[PDB]
RNA sequence: GAAACCAAAGUCUUUGGGUUCCGGGGGGAGUAUGGUUGCAAAGCUGAAACUUAAAGGAAUUGACGGAAGGGCACCACCAGG
RNA sequence: UUAAAUCCUUUAACGAGGAUCCAUUGGAGGGCAAGUCUGGUGCCAGCAGCCGCGGUAAUUCCAGCUCCAAUAGCGUAUAUU
């Protein structure tokens, strides 16, 4: 509770593939 | 990694040059040397201060 | 790349901040350094330095002088 | 080598190889098989009559062309077996001159004898150079009309003023029909300056334009775009943009009749449903006593002018001390800087890119590997041919979906122009463009405020974020634009491949955009990060020897406590970090590797990332011509 | 003579007795290639690209010895309290 | 003056107070002449032909002032002596 976090990985653009 | 381009001369303060009087120029300059050097010339016994020596 | 000849080489630009004015795909003049052939100083493998970019000099574009067009 | 007849055997294949390199290059443009020969023309003094020039060098064949205020015509003649299209356009006007000096293939620019250029013509020049230059000739108006004394002085103090922005190159005057068949003739043989943006796209230029309303009432209707395909092979599958009124699909292509031969109705295509591109710039998809104390329940018109002037305040504030950011005494720090961590460096600590993201980049597209899906487009692009529409063809284009207003802007005298575009760049993206300050404008601009972009065909207004152009994974933000530094403008925008350039325009009053900044486009990732920092100051109150009592940091005892893992800096070099608190107040201990000096000052940094705005709207007034105060 | 040393390494800026071979900062490298000889092993002749601010030769003192000898101390030991 | 002109030369009239009719190009550790000045940076940006400078007092970086050399000229690259 200091210096510590969660940060849920979410909502990532989406990608064109090569 | 690193690699920046041009930090400090973009990162330093900007100051203004000052206004300052034009210098003489061509055989007036260098009559201002000539009679610096050789015509009131200080007595020291050592003469350790150069011309541009500060503090 | 060199022009008349095709060869590849490695030019060192010399003041702070002028690597911003090349471009990839620029046109460049460029004079060795002054030991005819030899690396200078702190820079391995390198014989050369950049003159000029886009047919303007790069010390004017560092004081100013001059702008590139491109 | 050796063997001198097989060395000058050598040389001679050389020869003849760039012999015919250069041979194939000059036989693309302005001839019997290739599209005319573009060129624009622009007076740079007020001084200068432009209609003199043009009547003096229309004369072969001239068609006069008309629009409502400019008027351009069409040049034909087989003396020197040579097609031109001339062109006017006048300096100041932003709008006309950026818009079709993009498609000129060669620019003529005049200049008054006596004085070099005007400030209008200074502010045109310094746009078309940092938007990049086509070949360009220097002519001259007014010499013959002066003492032969005064014209030698006169010729010599015009060389001299010209060198400054053009530094060697030759003066043609123009006063005599001989001396503009000789430019004519000079214009017809030049060494071609290669734009690559309008190489790897296929332009176009309007030479005249149609419409027919699908209806009235929702002012809707079919363009027909009559003129010669430039740039590479016309496919209609793709996206068409137009500089000034978007990116949207087209019909149909039609081959007419050339209007004008050198020397003297079917349609081409239409498009199919599956194979063209969908129109989609953003994803679709979205028990306790009464009264016991708790100590012992343990034992049991002038507002714009100061805004002016508070933001002359605020830059002065950050740039002579850089992120120095005041705590509040009365919010909590750990309340007011709840996003904000320590990092323990800038460049070698960790940060996961996709760690916490805003909802606008779920609205946005990535590339997986950027460079090598822009080289294979590249290559079909160039080693790849495709069944469109050649280069040189005279073609009418029926495109779908327009508004009816740019049909009237093309009945006013601004131009059109219209290029097909690449595959995926009606998508949108996070653009990073690399730009400098230009040295005619010192107004103040922060970080977010909403500017005016060109970005290589494109048009639109943007509040960027500007950072730090290192070579590091993180990159910090920076607060105001500063003048010698080249900065990173980072914001919401259509995707495009480099290169391009990148021109930063403001609207400062009256409909004038001033030019504040210029530079190019660097690689297209949401992925580079953005990093605000804010920096705490304390002051050391009680110095001893490795170790210090320091206050006026923070002001409560948890706030010490919740930004206790992050390491304190110091102005003279030390580096230390908290120990202990011990007021009620913000009175902390630290630690350090030497001795504080009572001159001395702490400080700490902290970090979050920042994500830029989405103000994106690809409408853009007309600017007025533009003047000096 | 840079010196250790040398009656030669002397008769050398007061520089010419005759004559043969051979060196030109350290590496690459006595390597590659070519030629030649040899049964072979290899011998003889022999580069370049590139790399480098040094490498060496003589002497002069002696931190440090895991070098050796002596001497001293119950803030070391022996016998003890 | 000259084929006809231009320039030079000769002469009418106007044409000089320092904010002007305003002189630059390189450097200031040593070689090699001239700062242990002040601000910023902090083995970063960079400087440096060579030795070397910069990792919190930088005589060497980026700037302000001052100083030094040549001077309508001064740098840099290259060939050559």
């Amino acid at each position: 509770s200091i210096c510590s976090t969660y940060s849920n990985l979410y909502n990532h653009p989406q990608l064109i593939k090569y | 990694s690193l690699a920046r381009a041009g930090k400090v001369r973009g990162q330093t303060p900007k100051v203004a040059k000052q206004e300052k009087k034009k210098k003489k120029t061509g055989r007036a300059k260098r009559r201002m040397q000539y009679n610096r050097r050789f015509v009131n010339v200080v007595p020291t016994f050592g003469k350790k201060k150069g011309p541009n020596a500060n503090s | 790349q060199l022009i008349k000849n095709g060869k590849k080489i490695t030019a060192f630009v010399p003041n702070d901040g002028c690597l911003n004015f090349i471009e990839e795909n620029d046109e460049v003049l460029v004079a060795g350094f002054g030991r005819k052939g030899h690396a200078v100083g702190d820079i391995p493998g390198v014989r050369f330095k950049v003159v000029k970019v886009a047919n303007v000099s790069l010390l004017a574009l560092y004081k100013g002088k001059k702008e590139r067009p491109r | 080598e050796l063997s001198r007849v097989d060395q000058r055997h050598r040389a001679s294949q050389l020869r003849k190889q760039k012999k015919e390199a250069v041979l194939a290059e000059k036989r693309q443009l302005g001839g019997k098989d290739g599209p005319p020969h573009q060129v624009l023309v622009v007076p740079l003094h007020s001084r200068i009559s432009l209609p003199e020039a043009m009547q003096l060098l229309q004369d072969g064949t001239v068609h006069l062309n008309e629009l409502g205020n400019t008027q351009n015509f069409m040049l034909l003649c087989p003396r020197l077996k040579h097609r031109w299209f001339f062109t006017s356009a006048r300096p100041g006007d932003l709008h006309v001159v950026l818009d079709m000096a993009k498609v000129a293939d060669t620019i003529l620019f005049l200049l008054d004898p006596l004085e070099g250029w005007d400030s209008t013509g200074d502010y045109c020049l310094s746009c078309l150079f940092a938007q990049g230059l086509p070949t360009y000739t220097l002519a001259v108006q007014g010499i013959s009309g002066l003492p032969l004394k005064k014209q030698i002085d006169t010729r010599k103090k015009l060389s001299k003023a010209v060198e400054k922005r053009f530094p060697h190159d030759k003066l043609l005057l123009l006063d005599t029909q001989q001396e503009a068949g000789m430019l004519l003739r000079q214009l017809a043989n030049q060494k071609q300056q290669h734009l690559a943006f309008r190489d790897r796209r296929a332009y176009l230029f309007a030479h005249a334009v149609d419409f027919v309303p699908s209806e009235e009432n929702n002012l809707v209707g079919t363009l027909k775009i009559s003129g010669y395909v430039r740039g590479q092979t016309l496919n209609v599958n793709r996206l068409l943009h137009i500089v000034g009124y978007g990116d949207f699909q087209m019909k149909q292509i039609d081959a007419p009749g050339d209007p004008f031969p050198l020397n003297p109705k079917v349609l081409m295509k239409a498009d199919p449903g599956r194979q063209e591109s969908l129109q989609a710039e953003v994803i679709p998809d979205p028990k306790v006593p009464k009264g016991t104390s708790s100590y012992q329940a343990e034992w049991i018109d002038e507002e714009a002018e100061a805004k002016m002037l508070e933001k002359y305040k605020q830059e002065r504030l950050e740039e002579m001390f850089p992120d120095e950011v005041d705590t509040p005494r009365d919010v909590a720090a750990r309340i007011r800087f709840q996003k904000y961590r320590g990092l323990k460096s800038f460049r070698t600590s960790p940060w996961d890119p996709k760690e916490n993201l805003p909802q606008d980049y779920a609205r946005i597209f990535q590339f997986q590997n950027f460079t090598n899906t822009r080289k294979s487009i590249f290559k079909e692009v160039e080693e790849k041919e495709v069944e469109g529409a050649e280069v040189g063809w005279y073609v009418t284009l029926h495109v779908s979906e327009v508004p009816v207003s740019v049909v009237e802007c093309f009945r006013q005298g601004t131009p059109l122009i219209a290029f097909s575009l690449l595959p995926h760049e009606q998508k949108m993206s996070v653009l990073n463009m690399v730009v400098r300050r230009d040295p005619g404008n010192t107004e103040p601009v922060k970080a977010k405020e909403e500017l005016i972009f060109h970005c290589g065909f494109r048009r639109f207004r943007a509040s960027p974020l500007f950072s730090q152009h290192t070579a590091a994974d993180k990159h910090k933000l920076q607060r105001f634009l500063t003048a010698d530094m080249a900065l990173v403008a980072t914001v919401y925008a259509p995707i495009t491949f480099p290169p391009a350039s990148v021109l930063l325009f403001k609207q400062k009053s009256n409909g004038m955009h001033s030019l504040i900044a210029t530079g190019h486009l660097m690689s297209v990732d949401p992925d580079r990060m953005v990093i605000k920092r804010v920096v705490l100051s304390g002051h050391p109150f009680k110095i001893f020897t490795k170790m210090a009592v320091v206050r006026y940091m923070f002001f409560n005892r948890e706030d010490v406590l919740w930004f206790k893992p992050v390491e304190l800096r110091t102005k003279w070099g030390r580096r230390g970090h908290i120990k202990e608190p011990l007021g009620t107040h913000g009175h902390m201990k630290c630690s350090f590797d030497g001795k504080l000096k009572s001159q001395d000052t702490v400080l700490m940094n902290l970090y979050k990332r920042v994500f830029p705005k989405w103000t994106y709207d690809p409408y853009v007034p007309e600017p007025v011509p533009w003047l000096k105060s």
